[PDB]
């Protein structure tokens, strides 16, 4: 993560209590003032860091991180400055929602930078509650019963995500098969619009394992673009204005390499 | 063992004088057999399921205004003495007719060095209700410490404060002197206790 | 035929960090002709079941094991200081077994 | 030779939060006289 | 001295959702008269 | 050792390589 607030993530390998070791992005010596590298790790004093629902989350929306405490009966965070100042522990006027499960945990639709959980699927909509790192009551709503129902967590050659194909900035619910894409308009509290299909995507249903897809916007517009793995090549699908999709770019992998279930693709601004 | 494990007042089955010379103690074991049988009966009869309660507490919240002074004494690594008010327990569940401590654990909002083994220990001075080797636990994880390399229930041996009366007094102190303590915010206790009705 | 094997409860709620919610449930009576087992005291509320470590096949019977399905119940909080406005609703969970 | 040891099922579906889908499966008959 | 206790295998591969790859391994012979 | 696939319909072009794992015990 970018714990330091570089505007660039650092590689904070961490293994055990204390193993917090930030391989950090550094300018290369020589050349244009563009060349950058991950320098060596560093150790810094840190929380016991375990059994706690560990994560370097900014819970408050500062742009600057806390670390989550959620052990059995044990609940709050610390805050960490760019200096690495792990502030003293913070009980939180604590009233987080009961964690039944992570399954279908919402984030965005409370409003940008205000993220909060909702656990949800068909015919109902729990309400988010986060303000500024505290929470309201987690109220109940539903949209109108005609509205098509988005629901996370089936592997059958299919995916669901909170990710903005549309590029408004709202990481809309989108559902993907081997063959089609549908996306639900943001409607705020407890509500969604009838979904829009986005034309153009497909893949052979014989072989479309869902996880071979990758989610990023590439064009820089905001419209989330699409990538799919062949063992030799990437198929890259670019979002037409948030409406449909271009002919896929086919990209040859590094020579002799083959992509496989070990491989982890990502995109980043290293 | 049986009597402590069920606190069934005052009853007995074992008795001295079973040996005799004129009969070379021949029947003794048989008498023991019967006594054992009666104890077994009573155990099965009385070992009914019992209420189980999880309780937790901030030291700061407990100590109120004294808290910062005691926290200073802690920072200074001096031992802290304090007691448990069972009134809290009747507040939480007034209906229960008896309460005995089953187990305990501790948690420390703290920062720790990567491989820093915080060194501290806790001990019980005394306890109410008439309920040393079990009375002392040494702690170094601090996340959810309980003094055992692998905690589990139903140990064939009794747990550090198993069956202790709820109202009780305690002493706590750090032991490693080099370790920095300014990191410490507060301490939260955890207790498993069981109760009658 | 249907008989109750076990039960658990869940509360959509917000809880203080170290707040031990205090409440308990009890069975008044049950149908089918199917007290020490009839009462359970609860403080996690996430998926409470009144046991420090739940498991099947206890050498002793579970709180409502073998109870007739149709049955009546009483539920109440016990800690009075704890705020309750947080409460949305309660969801029960039941394991039961049946004949054919 | 082949004999069945055990079975399980999976349904690509959406389910209500606390919706307990209710269905059942049964075997009518089997080859090899088991 | 060295004797085999157990073995396992791993395949860098892509698999269909419910594709059960089918293959098998066997030992022909071994040293040390085991 | 001998190794072979058995399902014939299954595509195999996906295959990169195979990695074995062995637990063994030894004297000194």
């Amino acid at each position: 993560i970018d714990l330091y607030g570089e505007g660039t993530p650092g590689i904070l390998y961490q293994e055990t209590p204390g193993a917090w070791w930030y391989k950090s992005p550094q300018r290369q010596i020589g050349g244009d003032s563009n060349a950058v590298t991950y320098g060596a790790m560093k150790a810094l004093p840190k929380i016991p860091r375990l059994q706690e629902g560990a994560t370097l989350m900014d819970i408050n929306g500062d742009g600057r991180l806390d670390w989550v405490i959620t052990s059995a009966g044990v609940r709050g965070f610390h805050s960490i400055h760019s200096t690495g100042e792990w502030t003293h522990f913070t009980p939180l006027n604590t009233l987080p929602t009961e964690y039944f499960h992570p399954k279908a945990q919402l984030a965005d639709l409370v409003g940008a930078g205000l993220s909060d959980l909702v656990l949800i699927g068909p015919k109902s909509v729990r309400l988010y509650a986060n303000q500024q790192g505290n929470w309201a009551p987690a109220q109940d709503v539903t949209q109108a019963e005609n509205v098509s129902l988005p629901v996370i967590g089936i592997d059958s050659r299919q995916l669901v995500a909170f990710a903005d194909m549309l590029g408004s900035g709202q990481q809309h619910l989108v559902e993907i098969t081997a063959d089609s894409v549908k996306c639900w308009p943001n409607m705020g509290h407890g509500r969604f619009g009838q979904p829009l299909t986005l034309e153009g995507f497909s893949q052979p249903q014989t072989s479309f394992n869902p996880d071979r897809v990758f989610l990023a916007d590439i064009d820089g517009s905001g419209t989330n673009d699409i990538i799919y793995a062949h063992s030799e090549c990437l198929e890259i699908y670019l979002n037409e204005s948030g409406n449909r999709f271009s002919k896929p770019i086919s990209l040859l992998l590094p020579d002799g390499v083959n992509f496989d279930n070990t491989c982890q693709l990502q995109a980043a601004d290293i | 063992s049986l009597l402590y494990e069920l606190n069934l007042g005052e009853q007995s089955f074992v008795g001295g004088g079973g040996w005799n010379d004129l009969y070379q103690g021949l029947m003794a074991g048989e008498t023991l057999k019967l006594a054992l049988m009666r104890m077994e009966r009573v155990y099965v009869e009385q070992n009914s399921r019992r209420q189980e309660i999880t309780k937790t507490i901030s030291l700061k919240a407990l100590l109120g205004e004294s808290w910062p002074a005691e926290l200073n004494k802690l920072k200074q690594k001096t031992p802290i003495n304090f007691n448990l008010e069972e009134q809290i327990f009747v507040e939480d569940y007034q209906e229960l007719y008896q309460r005995r401590i089953k187990s305990v654990s501790v948690s420390l909002p703290m920062l720790v060095g990567p491989y820093e083994d915080v060194c501290a220990q806790l001990t019980q001075t005394s306890s109410s209700y008439s309920t040393q080797p079990n009375q002392q636990i040494s702690l170094s994880t601090g996340v959810n410490d309980s003094g055992l390399f692998m905690l589990n229930f139903d140990d064939e041996r009794f747990l550090p404060f198993e069956g202790s009366g709820v109202d009780s007094s305690w002493r706590l102190q750090f032991t490693n002197l080099k370790q920095n303590l300014d990191s410490l915010n507060d301490v939260i206790l955890h207790v498993k206790y069981t109760a009658a009705i």
